[PDB]
């Protein structure tokens, strides 16, 4: 019969999912943030345009929320360490993934906030840049999901 | 006009919170004659003013996707009447009290011909409100719809990329791109909706015992890695028709890429000879487009994942926000409850506001931008005109 | 008493709200609609004799909600003065 | 006041489309029934000797249910009936409320206010609009409710429980029915249905007179 | 509860259809004409797309739902 | 229509130098055309109707400070939306005094 | 079976969701309140607006409170090991999440707070941003829950 | 018969396939935009063709996740030690040969981008910089390939 210690592994995919996709979206937001605050001081009507960045952030709070509940869904207590090893395996895939995404977002978007404080039309190659940046953690939820659901 | 609240209403699906922002909407609407002449500088009342009737019908669409899902404040409706029915398991399965007790959270199953009588008629069936298996279906659904959807939408600007060709005389962008372009995306993506339609149109609980990974196949579809063991086949060719599908999408890459630069070579380089062409760098701009053309397609048919990603978490928000907010004042024995009741949906009416329609609403309506700027875009507008700004009288301000 | 017309606004449009969901949910409560049973207080012993004894709490619930679209109802009508006195 | 008008042709008419719908409400909305059945199981000592079960008006049937024998250990089984028939049975009533009360204010108008009625003959344009839309609503709730009162006998029928019921099925078993509920007030229901159907559509004339468009 | 799969169909089939197409007739001829036409043409596709998908998402289901001891007893009396 | 972009076009005038106050109003009124600069290299402040426009905006900051004063007191400011486009005489001397 | 040992899990889930929100609280408060201090030296006027980055930085640890609570009622002597570890994922998931929210509050706070002493119409931004770090927090949250009681 | 713990290898090989390959995404982007947006400040016409570093930057990214499907698709329970060994080693050369070709595209990237806002001439060696920076990504996907396929 399957080990009784066999959930754990699933169980952490779970909270790891969500843990650090939140300390991606948590890195994101405050860069971002901070860089909206400094540009607001000589810029004031670009602070609302200019919170994009931190949206895309909580983009990859959400995937790792999206991975978190599809595991913790799909967790059981006969849960064989395969499955539980595949459901480790999406949580991590998904939330360093989407970290390494909030850091790319994070300094991507203090930076390009405070350059088109200064030219406006940064602003799109901006976009573009941070659309790169979350793609790394749509990445990690594919790779996420296509384990999850083997 | 319509596809941006269409897919913010995807992501915002919930009937409810569709009511309060139609209402919000129409206030807006009906008050702007008094709005527009009480300027002020707060930012936030003018800029959402100014998009007021794109509010009224992301309103009306996220009513219409609530519906559809069937949710509302993370409660189903109901209306039509459950196709899902429990007292089969006991008529004609082998359930029983003793069953019932002993087992905590139990199943339940559409092999025995009486308990599923079809699909619910106007969206999703409400008992998934109430079942704990409910995120099993709704995430499948949810992820095919958003495939669907996503590549429907792409195609679509595809499509209007030769409405641009056609009028502008770029005989060649028709020919060895548009053409071989949407038969690429067809051939690749198209083919994966056609895959989703007939699984839902042929396999059953029947086959639920072998039933295939419609992502599994998809990927060894592009492998050529077709197995022999384990899962089987969708349908009968599919071998030689995946086949035939992998092999168009191939040769379409050197047809996007190759023939352009060299026609172009002939006509502007040998005919002339026999504003100047460089074979060098039109053959990088061309191999350009085809591999930002393949890798986009990727990315983004991967990216309109993102409907169902907001969807679930605006589903799981609402879910929360009720079930340890108003359930509190909800769950309680005494009379008083509908005091507690009172403060507790002082609470809840605020959070709501604050995280739903706020939070939530706003990453819809972003991500939804984002789709439209370059998931959609990307395929026929190019937008590098001006913004004819006329000596027209502006001054009123 | 007084208050400023923000604060009256935004009390009048809480308590139209509150009064609306509040008389929907207990309306619902009293039918016994099956998509509210997780909220009912009902208890683990409530399960022997039949559904009766769980409607009386659903119909307890109702009242709860009942009461409370009452309460709104007020604050609405007092924040509807303040309004007019703004 | 105008006591006189009651008598006349459309006075009268409003008399008549104020008693019916109100003697199809004391029919259909007052009704309680109920049903019974026996049962000689293969075991005579199991017999189920006597069974009764009721149900109410809005024919939320399919709620209802009833010990039945399973003709092994003396034991029983839950029999619930067949189906619902609001559709037909509420609706239907639910019309029947509509054209009393506004017969009733019909009426009320007749009696003390007919000149404002007669008033650029608008208030024959609204009671020629309300005769439209009762005709519809009488035809469709009186299709349906006949449709449904047929459903209702058959779902309440015993002999048809009998028949779902599958002792009859094993053998040594027999099963009777022991009693079938009346039916004649729901016929009068559905009588003063087709009634208040065809008054509809007779006024029609009686008010293109008044509005002067016959 | 038997929804059988033809009048569902057939209803919104017959009236996104007619949304889609017959409705584009009926705008005025006006100047707005163009995009209203367009409002009424990509509603249909984006609304019947939506409800054709969930309606599917259900026909022909692979599994049933999982309930509670408590909620399996409670429709077990409420629905049929 | 919102299909697609309105055809446009360039055009040009020549225009006798008292007249082209007059069109210029009437085109301001009028509000269908996007004037261009034809002489950039030469700063806008070096140009011939820049003292015209310098008058203007002392009389500009001369309305702004009655404004100012108006909003300082209580007396409101009419929101008529009367809507005249200037005319080309020397109504300017007039409205200095 | 059913370990001796099982609940040491659990126990430290309840441990985790209290005292890593706490610590996120306590950063997003500190952060704050400097922020608030430096900044009211010329604007007093601004501290009861600007003291909101402190609430929702307390609202953090409230959520850490609610699942250290649920763990510890969830808890008994013979909890199976499979429970326990899905109660040490839910801690987990809720404290080291709103870990990352205090992280983003505190930042936020205390650069939106020195700009909205300069500029007061960045206040607003703030706010939004403010709500997108703390639905980190509710993010958490919402996992903590689902494994609770999974 | 095979170990039961034999997947735990696979799995991580896909966890890190995209992982790492995400962090040198995610550095490549990073730094790269915000060498783009300290040049867009005086030179904005050259956003779009700056831009080239944070595409070579996400290629990687897709490299990993390539690899990662291969490893996913090509997991199972029963998957023996030796084919989870192989499915770890080609993780690991993709993962980490992206991790490196990312850093250098960041690197090389942001100091050609600065560069050529000074001296256009720069930017065709730049590109040969990037190409030679990024088929380290390439040999890394192809080793990863051998070992997976394999």
């Amino acid at each position: 019969n399957n080990p009784e210690y066999s959930s754990f592994f699933g169980v952490m995919g779970a909270s790891s999912a969500m843990v650090f996709s939140a300390m991606g979206a948590a890195y994101g937001t405050a860069k971002s943030g901070t860089g909206i605050a400094a540009m607001s001081v000589m810029r004031p009507e670009l602070i609302m345009k200019s919170i994009i960045p931190v949206v895309m952030a909580g983009i990859i709070a959400i995937y790792g929320l999206v991975v978190a509940v599809l595991i913790a869904n799909s967790l059981t207590d006969g849960i064989t360490l395969y499955r539980s090893f595949l459901q480790l395996g999406a949580g991590l895939s998904v939330g360093l993934s989407g970290l390494a995404a909030g850091f790319a977002i994070g300094i991507v978007g203090d930076a390009g906030v405070r350059g088109t404080a200064q030219q406006p039309r940064l602003f799109v190659g901006m976009i573009l840049i941070l659309i790169f940046a979350e793609v790394l953690g749509l990445y990690g939820l594919i790779v996420a999901l296509i384990l999850s659901t083997k | 006009v319509i596809t941006f609240p269409f897919l913010f209403a995807v992501m915002f699906g919930d009937f409810g919170h569709g009511i309060l922002m139609t209402l919000f909407a129409v206030w807006m609407v009906l008050r702007e004659s008094r709005i527009l002449s009480q300027k002020n500088e707060n930012e936030m009342f003018s800029m959402v003013f100014s998009g007021r009737y794109i509010i009224l019908l992301m309103g009306l669409f996220s009513i219409y996707t609530g519906l559809i899902y069937n949710d509302c404040f993370s409660k189903s409706l109901n209306i039509f009447g459950s196709s899902w029915s429990v007292r089969p398991m006991f008529t004609i399965g082998n359930w029983t009290e003793e069953t019932l007790l002993g087992s905590s959270v139990l199943q339940l199953n559409p092999a025995i011909p009486g308990v599923f009588g079809g699909p619910y008629p106007f969206g999703i069936d409400p008992i998934w409100n109430i079942a704990t298996n409910k995120l099993t279906f709704l995430n499948s659904f949810k992820m095919k719809m958003s495939v669907i959807l996503g590549i429907i939408h792409m195609l679509f600007g595809v499509s209007l990329s030769l409405f641009n060709h056609i009028y502008f005389k770029k005989p060649l962008n028709i020919y060895f791109g548009f053409i071989p372009e949407i038969i690429f995306m067809s051939s690749l993506f198209g083919y994966l909706v056609i895959l989703i339609f007939y699984k839902w149109t042929a396999y059953d609980a029947h086959s639920s015992r072998n039933a295939p990974s419609l992502l599994i196949h998809f990927i060894n579809m592009f492998l050529f890695s077709y197995p022999e063991s384990g899962n089987a086949m969708l349908y009968s060719g599919q071998k030689g028709i995946q086949c035939f599908l992998i092999v168009v999408a191939m040769l379409c890459v050197p047809w996007m890429l190759l023939f352009k630069p060299l026609i172009l070579r002939h006509q502007y380089l040998r005919k002339k000879h026999l504003e100047v062409f460089d074979f060098g760098d039109t053959m990088v701009h061309q191999a350009i487009h085809t591999i930002e053309y393949c890798l986009g397609c990727i990315s983004n048919t991967a990216s309109y994942l993102r409907l169902w990603a907001l969807s679930l978490a605006h589903a799981q928000l609402s879910e929360v926000l009720w079930t340890m907010v108003i359930h509190i004042g909800l769950h309680v024995r005494s009379l008083a409850g509908g005091l507690g009741l009172f403060f507790i949906f002082a609470a809840f009416a605020t959070l709501t506001v604050a995280i739903l329609l706020i939070m939530e609403g706003l990453s819809a309506f972003l991500h939804a931008l984002r789709l439209h700027w370059v998931e959609f875009q990307n395929k026929f507008y190019t937008g590098t005109g001006f913004k004819f700004l006329p000596f027209s009288f502006e001054h009123i301000r | 008493l007084c208050c400023g017309p923000k604060l009256a606004a935004c009390g009048i449009v809480l308590s139209a709200w509150g009064v609306i969901m509040l008389i929907m949910l207990g309306i619902f409560f009293n039918v016994h609609s099956a998509v509210l049973i997780e909220d009912v207080p009902f208890t683990e012993k409530d399960f022997e004799n039949g559904p009766q004894n769980i409607y009386n709490l659903y119909e307890q619930v109702s009242y709860n909600c009942f009461i409370a679209a009452g309460l709104y109802l007020l604050l609405g009508g007092f924040s509807f003065c303040q309004v007019r006195l703004n | 006041g105008q006591f006189r008008v009651v008598k006349e042709p459309l006075g009268f008419v409003k008399v008549l489309q104020w008693v019916f719908a109100i003697f199809a409400f004391a029919t259909c909305g007052s009704y309680t029934g109920e049903l019974r059945l026996s049962v000689e199981c293969a075991n005579k000592t199991e017999s189920a000797l006597n069974i009764e079960v009721e149900f109410e008006y809005p024919f939320r049937l399919h709620q209802v249910y009833f010990d039945a024998p399973s003709c092994v250990k003396g034991g029983t089984t839950k029999i619930f009936l067949v189906g619902d028939y609001s559709s037909s049975a509420e609706f239907f009533v639910t019309v029947a409320v509509f054209a009393f009360l506004y017969s009733m204010g019909a009426l009320a108008t007749y009696i003390f206010l007919q000149n404002k009625y007669r008033e650029n003959n608008k208030g024959p344009m609204m009671d020629f609009l309300a005769t439209a839309v009762f005709a519809f609503m009488w035809l469709v709730s009186s299709s349906a409710w006949a449709k449904g009162l047929s459903d209702v006998k058959m779902a309440t029928d015993p002999e048809n429980i009998i028949k779902e019921m599958p002792m009859c099925r094993q053998t040594g078993n027999t099963c009777k029915e022991l009693r079938d509920p009346v039916t004649s007030g729901l016929n009068t229901s559905v009588v003063f249905g087709f009634l208040n159907l065809v008054l509809w559509v007779g006024n029609l004339w009686f008010v293109f007179k008044e509005t002067g468009w016959a | 509860t038997a929804h059988s799969f033809a009048l569902p169909v057939i209803i919104f089939t017959t009236f996104w259809g007619l949304i889609g197409i017959a409705g584009p007739w009926f705008v005025p001829k006006g100047p707005n004409r163009g995009v209203i036409i367009t409002m009424l043409v990509a509603t249909a596709v984006c609304c019947y797309l939506f409800w054709l998908i969930a309606i599917l998402a259900q026909l022909n289901p692979l599994f049933g739902p999982q309930l509670k001891n408590e909620t399996i007893w409670y429709v077990r009396f409420l629905w049929e | 229509e919102l299909f697609r972009s309105e055809e446009m076009t360039l055009a040009q005038l020549f225009l006798q130098s008292e007249a082209a106050y007059c069109c210029v109003s009437e085109l301001e009124e009028l509000g269908k055309v996007q004037f261009r600069d034809l002489n950039p290299d030469v700063n806008v402040f070096q140009r011939k109707f820049v003292n015209e426009v310098r008058r203007c905006e002392e009389m500009d900051r001369k309305l702004r400070f009655v404004e100012k004063e108006i909003r300082k007191a209580n007396i409101p400011i009419m929101d008529t939306g009367e809507n005249p486009e200037v005319p080309f005489p020397r109504d300017m001397i007039d409205l200095e005094a």
